């Protein structure tokens, strides 16, 4: 991070910082604290681990007079697939959202196995719009998230109460979920999808649903984009 | 002879500036002379402000004083601590009723000091089990959900389980406003030989709702029967610990020396438990289950068991603790221990509260274990028990029929179920639903229950005795 | 030991599974008495067919 | 005076500190870092340093100031960005052009170069003056036109010299009082310890509603001016919309934003919209910044600054309450404050209570929250102010089992709970109607009877409908909608309509950024009228499917009632709502025959 700050804030570069296994760093912190006979926090990690993780992460962003930037993509291995573990939990309070890699999606052969529901970007809402990316971005993102959540709930119900007992809402949700996870989330390891291609794929996916029941999309965006097949 | 106090003696107090350290909410003293374990002391801050402190630990010439209202401003050089030589004795008198006290026993109604008849010691000795006698008469509350179906006897200790945001404070205010004895008599219960009283204790109570209690009691005339013990959430924690002890000491004095019937409402028992946990962790004790120290079953027992009616005294103590279930579960330590120590429980339901029903008392889970001792021929009315049983049965049947209303349809229900839907409707929104200022006597609530039960036929009012049923239902 | 959900043991998940268990139990009772009504009507219809 | 004996993180033990007092600010190190005494062990005092503690050496001086952590109160407090210790960030950046905050920077919190136009108050020479007395007024902003200069509390005496009307810098003497022989000089500003709440003559009952503008809040779970409120920290919910709504539309005379435990970029957020948001309630397009001061506290700042952020913010709110101004305090995340308390207790080696949190967590949140209520400000002239504490909570694991929320629920009268079922389906503001509550419903009956008499009745009706339909939905999700009666179908459809078109609020739309209380009341009237006419018509044999198809027009009218522009005025909008209600009554009368 110090070398990233040098280049970004002094040489006016745009640095993309990658810090893999933040969990290993937290393990080292836990080892040092245990050797210190300190007051242990949750799961044995030091009580100040939030402050240390924040001191690491918060070394990003832009500054007023200098035209560089630091973009952090730390990678932390959740020890037991649990986001409530102290490492990911304390990381969430500092970082702006997270990209969640799901074991279940990986088991189904989906790459990248990015799980939509737990993943987040806490400043996506301002990087999208009319002047940046496309004017349907926020609405289509919200609609895809909502329909994916409805698909998960409907899949749970189908596991419990079968397919026939489901409504048309739920059956459309299962179909959208499977086409979603197999075509939109699924992507090549070298396939560079521009945001406009991905938005077009998202619209082609949402066109499974009738326009009336795309309730999370504003009527202007819906009317302008739904029929553009 | 009463003149045996021998309190005219003067006990000089030693004041030490020998503060050796400050550690959070407690002050350590280095050269105390014969310290007492639970002694109350007064700290004189360098700025001149005086703070009370209670001794928490006594080593050889070392005393650790846990200080009320924090420890900010204390220096090891200028502050002085005055040792009173006695624990937190409180002034008691027959005219403490109508007074509103702080959680430390200091009056906060802008009135004078208590003018004690005796400085009764706090957390007094336990009632001799051989002296206790079984509760034998009903204490009225004015709430149909409690009077008819969860009747409280005169020595019963019955909590009101609730949760955050539910109107348990207003239910407590209503009970304190409308409680009393049941049976009509030639002389009123406001006399000097058959009298009744209430001790209301609020622990960790919010300032808004503390003011609500104060204004509600001072305006509705319940104050002349009530000794109110307010304790704000920002008040000291040790004050929260001592508040229920103050209330129960006053109740013990009144009931067992003045021979009054005393109702004790200990609202926000969960806040008291939080304060107790804070005090426990202040003594470097390692927390027990769910962070709460493992010994509070004993402390809750000491609070609760200071109740019941006794052999030689015509007075009695009835307790209605009120605790907010955190996250709405019984498995939490506080409701679990209260269920261990207390007879029954009253439930305040969030589902009923969201429907606009007040009081939102869910009667299916609520139970008064020794209700049967509060109801009878000379105790309310001869039909009390079987009417309560029938109400419970028909309410459960109505809930089950409401479940089947959306599964088999309204017309597929049996005739008892069709009657049960409308019985449940009328029940919840006319009988359980009682105004915050609607005082219903036990007989008014009983005949409202009868009016609700008059819709059913003879054949399947089967849980009412045929004698009572044939004397009350048919006209 | 026995069938398992293989779920992340936390207080949030504990409360989630307690709510799920209560919902499944009340649904089991709900469908049980629904099936009682249905089988009562079924026996009635069998008698009608028989005679 | 004192010298450091031990350094381990922010905790510093300094020896030869025999005179230090609890929570007293000390100047640690040659850089004179700000820190306060936390424990005393004789001549050794434990000090938590408010800045970076690296580089401290055993033996360098620690001079004790003698004053606790205090906050400067006076003109220049408005329109200013501060940290937890109230160090002016803009002034720091101009004094040192560096992008960083220099260690041990000691710029005055309030600007000493601005000359304020001072207008002397009622008191003259020889008048006895007490704490909280307004002895003069100052024009600070075009919006805060009369910033009243109060005599500091815990200070009184006979006035011997009061400055005439004119322009005075912040350090010039204004008032010179005589108490008993000791004579004190007073300036435009005074310092007040952030730990001690500012005294008032009497705390009143907060009885006027604090209009947030969100329909679910102002309708089902209303807050009042001077109340205490819990909000989830999830963005897209009220965490980001309600803060702007309260700062831009509410009737607060001032706003105090306390961003403790904030992310770095989410801090840069509230430092650019707040300078670019404007007010209309003043009669002119004026920025909110004239009503607002910010306490910016990023997560990488020292933990003690995180803890002190809330206290300095609430002390500023108290100071502006003491002037008779309804001021709203928005705490970004009291959960981050609780984590700061937990970390400090960990460094102190104290026994935790639950999940590591300190045992006094509830006590500290209580001592913070009960600094809120409506009050009669200390001193003369008689005046009334309030501090509406609007504090957000970031949940842990998405459940209320975390100790912060459990301790909060025992204090706050209003709790706007979060619903991940609504949040995941992008139904904002996503407030959990089942578990959210407001204890100010009873207090607000007096306000409702004067203005909107049927408001409590309709709010209770909507709550009943939502609860009944919630239990109906949990039955349906296992059974299905086949066996339900027509009335049950109406309950479900009406609750779905409510959830989708009354509770749901865009927040980023001009027509629904701020729903005024009259518009909210009219919408409750319309929705309850829809439910009532539907139930009445179905009670008269009408099939629900046919009635729904024939009244889809009035259903769409009720749905689109939310699209009315509040800027059209209460008269026009109310007239059009009355037109909608009459149309609904006529349509249902027609279709029921």
């Amino acid at each position: 991070l110090t070398t990233a700050e040098y280049l970004a804030y002094q040489t006016e570069r745009h640095v993309l910082t990658i810090l893999t296994d933040m969990s290993s760093y937290a393990d080292a912190l836990r080892e040092v604290s245990a050797a210190r006979e300190e007051v242990p926090g949750r799961r044995g990690y030091p009580g100040y681990m939030y402050t240390d993780l924040s001191t690491i992460y918060e070394r990003a962003g832009r500054v007023e007079g200098r035209n560089g930037s630091i973009t952090q993509i730390p990678i932390l291995t959740m020890p037991n697939d649990d986001i409530t573990h102290p490492i990911p939990d304390l990381t969430g309070y500092i970082t702006e959202g997270q990209i969640f890699v799901d074991r279940q999606l990986h088991n189904k052969g989906i790459y990248p196995p990015i799980n939509v529901l737990p993943s987040l970007s806490r400043l996506m809402k301002s990087a999208i719009g009319e002047g940046m990316t496309r004017k349907d971005h926020g609405d289509v993102s919200n609609q895809l998230y909502a329909k994916y959540a409805i698909g998960k709930d409907a899949a749970a119900m189908k596991a419990v109460v079968g397919e026939e007992a489901l409504s048309i809402e739920d059956k459309l949700s299962l179909e959208f979920l499977e086409k979603f996870e197999k075509t939109f989330i699924t992507q090549g390891a070298y396939e560079d999808r521009t945001v406009f291609e991905s938005l077009d794929q998202a619209w082609s996916l949402l066109r499974i649903y009738p326009k009336e029941m795309l309730n999370r999309i504003s009527p202007k965006i819906l009317d302008e984009f739904y029929d553009r097949a | 002879k009463k003149a045996v106090e021998q309190g005219f003696n003067v006990k000089p107090r030693l004041n030490y500036n020998t503060v050796s350290g400050v550690n959070g909410p407690l002050v350590i003293l280095e050269k105390v002379k014969f310290p007492r374990y639970n002694e109350i002391v007064n700290l004189t801050l360098p700025d001149g402000t005086v703070r009370q402190g209670q001794v928490l630990e006594i080593r050889g010439d070392r005393a650790i004083v846990q200080v009320f209202e924090g420890t900010s401003g204390i220096d090891v050089k200028k502050t002085t601590v005055e040792f009173t030589g006695e624990s937190l004795r409180i002034p008691v008198s027959e005219d403490m009723l109508g007074r509103i006290f702080d959680g430390s026993g200091r009056p906060i109604d802008n009135g004078p000091k208590v003018f004690a008849e005796d400085y009764l010691d706090i957390n007094g000795s336990p009632i001799n089990p051989y002296a206790r006698i079984y509760p034998e008469e009903m204490i009225s509350t004015g709430v149909s959900a409690i009077d008819t179906m969860n009747s409280i006897a005169r020595g019963q200790k019955i909590p009101i389980f609730s949760a955050s945001g539910l109107p348990h404070n207003e239910i407590a205010a209503q009970i304190c406003r409308q409680a009393g004895l049941v049976r009509p008599t030639k002389d009123v219960h406001d006399g000097h030989e058959e009298n009744f009283s209430i001790v209301f204790a609020a622990m960790g109570v919010n300032l808004e709702t503390a003011r609500f209690f104060k204004q509600d009691f001072e305006e509705n005339g319940s104050l002349e029967r009530t000794s109110l013990f307010l304790n704000l959430a920002n008040d000291p924690t040790i004050e929260r610990i001592i508040t229920p002890r103050l209330a129960l000491t006053t109740a013990e004095y009144l009931a067992y020396q003045t021979e009054r019937h005393v109702l004790t409402i200990l609202t926000d028992m969960s806040s008291y438990a939080d304060a107790l946990r804070e005090v426990s962790a202040a003594r470097e004790e390692v927390p027990g289950r769910r962070g709460y120290p493992g010994y509070m079953y004993t402390d809750l027992s000491t609070i609760y068991e200071r109740a019941g009616r006794v052999e030689g005294r015509n007075g009695s103590i009835t307790q209605i603790p009120i605790l907010t279930m955190p996250n709405d579960d019984i498995t939490h330590p506080i409701p679990d221990l209260t269920g261990y120590i207390t007879e029954g429980q009253i439930f305040v339901d969030r589902q009923l509260h969201n429907k606009g029903i007040y009081p939102p008392i869910n009667v299916l889970p609520s139970l008064s274990r020794l209700m049967k001792s509060a109801i009878g021929e000379g105790m309310t009315r001869k039909d009390h028990g079987d009417v309560s049983n029938q109400l419970y049965a028909k309410y459960a049947i109505g809930k089950d029929a409401a479940a089947m209303k959306a599964v088999v349809g309204e017309e597929a229900l049996s005739i008892e179920d069709k009657l049960s839907l409308e019985f449940l409707e009328k029940f919840e929104k006319t009988f359980i639903t009682q105004g915050a200022y609607e005082d219903r006597t036990v007989f008014e609530s009983l005949d409202q229950a009868w009016s609700l039960l008059r819709i059913y036929p003879k054949e399947m009012l089967n849980r009412i005795s045929p004698k009572i049923l044939d004397e009350f239902y048919d006209r | 030991s026995g069938n398992r959900e293989q779920v992340f043991p936390t207080r949030m998940t504990l409360g989630l599974m307690k709510t799920k268990l209560k919902g499944a139990n009340q649904g089991y009772s709900l469908l049980k008495r629904k099936s009682e009504a249905l089988t009562k009507r079924f026996r009635d219809i069998t008698k009608r067919i028989d005679d | 005076y004192g010298a450091i004996y031990s350094v381990s993180g922010p905790v510093v033990i300094a020896e030869n500190m025999i005179g230090c007092a609890m929570y007293e600010l000390v100047k640690v190190g040659h850089d004179n870092l700000v820190g306060e005494v936390i424990r005393i062990d004789g001549d050794k005092a434990t000090i938590q340093v408010y800045e970076e503690t690296a580089g401290l050496t055993v033996g360098d001086p620690v001079l004790r100031t003698g004053k606790p952590l205090s906050v400067e109160l006076g003109p220049g407090l408005m329109e200013t960005i501060y940290d937890g210790i109230q160090r002016p960030l803009k002034a720091i950046k101009e004094e040192s052009q560096s992008i960083y905050i220099p260690r041990g920077i000691d710029t005055p919190a309030l600007d000493r170069t601005i000359k304020w136009q001072f207008t002397p108050g009622k008191f003259q020479v020889g008048d006895h003056i007490s704490g909280g007395d307004i002895y003069g007024s100052v024009f600070e902003n075009s919006l805060i036109s009369s910033h009243k200069i109060l005599l500091p509390p815990r200070s009184r005496g006979t006035i011997t010299w009061i400055a005439p009307a004119g322009e005075y810098t912040l350090d010039e003497k204004i008032l010179e009082v005589e108490f008993d022989g000791k004579k004190s000089d007073f300036t435009l500003y005074h310092t007040w310890p952030v730990r001690v709440p500012r005294p008032v003559t009497e705390k009143l009952s907060a009885d006027y509603p604090l209009l947030t503008g969100q329909r679910v809040l102002d309708a089902l779970f209303p807050c009042v001016q001077g109340g205490t409120t819990c909000i989830p920290g999830a963005f897209g919910c009220g965490k980001t919309v309600i803060s702007q709504s309260l700062s831009k539309y509410s009737n607060s005379d001032a706003i105090i934003y306390v961003g403790c435990g904030e992310r770095g970029n989410e801090m840069a957020e509230v430092l650019m919209e707040f300078p670019e948001l404007y007010t209309e309630m003043s009669g002119t397009k004026e920025p909110i910044m004239k009503r607002t001061t910010l306490v910016a506290n990023t997560s990488n700042m020292p933990v003690a600054a995180r803890e002190a952020s809330i206290y300095t913010g609430i002390t500023l709110a108290e100071y502006f309450r003491d002037q008779g101004k309804n001021v709203s305090m928005i705490a970004d995340s009291s959960s981050r404050w609780a984590e700061a308390l937990r970390e400090i207790s960990g460094r102190l080696g104290e026994m935790p209570a639950d999940q590591g949190f300190p045992a006094y967590l509830g006590a500290k949140l209580a001592s913070f929250y009960e600094r809120a209520g409506k009050a009669v400000a200390l001193g003369s002239p008689d005046r009334t102010g309030s501090v509406s504490i609007v504090a957000a909570v970031s949940p842990a694991g998405g459940d209320f089992s975390d100790p912060v929320t459990t301790a909060t629920l025992g204090i706050t009268q209003v709790f706007w709970g979060l619903d991940k079922k609504l949040a995941q389906r992008k139904h904002f503001p996503s407030i959990n109607t089942s578990v959210s509550y407001s204890k100010y419903t009873n207090v607000l009956n007096k306000f409702y009877d004067s203005n909107y008499p049927e408001f409590p009745v309709l709010r209770d009706r909507m709550k009943e409908i939502l609860s009944n339909a919630e239990e109906l939905e949990q039955v349906v999700q296992l059974v299905g909608k086949s066996a339900l009666s027509d009335s049950d179908k109406i309950t479900l459809d009406v609750a779905t309509l409510i959830k989708e078109d009354f509770l749901q609020q865009n927040g980023y739309s001009t027509y629904d950024a701020f729903c005024p209380i009259w518009k909210t009341f009219d919408m409750m009237r319309a929705f309850i009228s829809y439910h009532d006419e539907a139930q009445k018509a179905v009670a008269n044999g009408a099939n629900w499917s046919k009635l729904a198809d024939s009244t889809g027009d009035v259903k769409h009218a009720v749905s689109s009632s939310k699209f009315f522009e509040p800027s059209r005025g209460e008269k026009e909008v109310h007239g059009e709502f009355e037109k909608l209600l009459s149309t609904m009554q006529e349509r249902f009368a027609e279709s029921t025959d």
